[PDB]
């Protein structure tokens, strides 16, 4: 959806970082939740990280926690994703998502569809190979 | 700018909108019944309704609260028996938290609504 | 002319729709949770979902079900933290029924989601 | 399309009787529990009896169990009240309603509500007074 549109993806090397970042319009940014999942080439929807409204709770699955770091600038609309030790299993269409209210913002341990989320972005590629 | 950490046995305003038949709907307070554990990770939690139509306990799977303690709007009853998961998107606002004692009742109103009672 | 009664460990067919965000909705197999005293005469009973989107346990509150046992589409997983108090209008059609050992598990992982354990 | 109309309400005297009925047409009789549910002036709605969509399961309130007796005939489309042992208490309005779904048809316990049912009838009068 236009409510949020990715950018910063783009071919990496392992061991590379990236940064990518999510505009968000149309809707009330600081009151929702910010979700980060990925779609790999082939395979479902896995949730990567999440941040509550207002910036202060962090969640990360346990495959890239430490090496992915979720932030966001109420300000400025935007949701940023910093990736750093990228490793090939990282390639992905990577999407950003919104569910709305204070006590969002959450581990998810199982699968995700889109239609779970209030909004849905656009996604941004990234692909890590030596 | 973090969380308000969810807790078992916290009272909030959820919208349960929309039921049918017999369910409790609208929005109303409910009280958190799920593990710490899942309250501080998961996407969802697990509540039971309170309604104020009622005012006495009648059934073992009925638990009263009090208003002034409690801050409600009047006298009302946890239904153990109207439960549900919740994604945590529907709570609006903590409104209270239930006392040990109180929190026991629940208990033990749980263990008979989902037939736990270990019977022989 | 009756109608067959509901006891706890059933598997019924059901209608949860609609829901919001993760919580589990469509037409899906549910099992019967609820006391049997409630089961025969409440207008209520209470669920907990079944799905197929995994078919390993995630978690203590998950119970795996094999599809040919049970009469699944595939082999699902029980999720004792997606419970839920349905109207019996709701209910379409009996499926099954968990043997005794598989509502053990059940009722252990119940214990576990609503944190009912000793401590 | 879709109609309750009940009948058959009257004014008796306390330990008469009275059989109240109640035809359905525009939805599928057959598909529907079928319940009765009373409201005396000033008081909230009263559930008295419930019959499941076969007709085989009945249901009733401990203050007319035994007086009154529930019964269906899916052939007519038609649900039926067989009240007896009447008193001033059971003075009231008498509506029919449906809930959808062969499981349903239950004892409640509860407050009843309007929104609780799919379908309402337009209510029968009862009174039961010698004077
Ligand atoms: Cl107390
Ligand atoms: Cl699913
Ligand atoms: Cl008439
Ligand atoms: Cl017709």
């Amino acid at each position: 959806q236009v409510q949020l549109q990715e950018s910063g993806g783009g071919l990496v090397q392992p061991g590379g970082s990236l940064r990518l970042s999510c505009a968000a319009s149309g809707f009330t940014f600081s009151s929702y939740a910010m979700s980060w999942v990925r779609q790999a080439p082939g395979k479902g929807l896995e949730w990567v990280s999440d941040i509550n409204s207002g910036g202060g709770s962090t969640y990360y699955a346990d495959s890239v926690k430490g090496r992915f770091t979720i932030s966001r600038d109420n300000a400025k609309n935007t949701l940023y994703l910093q990736m750093n030790s990228l490793k090939p299993e990282d390639t992905a269409v990577y999407y950003c998502a919104a569910k709305e209210g204070p006590y969002s913002g959450s581990y998810y341990y199982m699968p995700v569809f889109r239609d779970e989320y209030d909004y849905w972005g656009q996604g941004t590629q990234v692909t890590v190979s030596s | 700018h973090s969380q308000d950490p969810i807790r078992r046995g916290d009272v909030y305003l959820a919208d349960l909108s929309p039921v049918q038949g017999s369910e409790q709907g609208g929005v109303r307070p409910v009280v958190i019944i799920q593990n710490d554990t899942g309250n501080k990770y998961s996407p969802t939690v697990i509540v039971a309704a309170i309604t104020g139509r009622i005012n006495k306990a009648k059934i073992p799977t009925h638990v009263e609260i009090e208003k002034k303690k409690y801050k409600l709007d009047k006298d009302s009853v946890i239904l153990l028996e109207q439960i549900r998961t919740l994604d945590k998107k529907r709570l609006k606002e903590k409104l209270t938290y239930l006392s040990d004692d109180k929190m026991k009742e629940v208990d033990n109103a749980l263990m008979i609504s989902l037939g736990l009672n270990a019977v022989a």
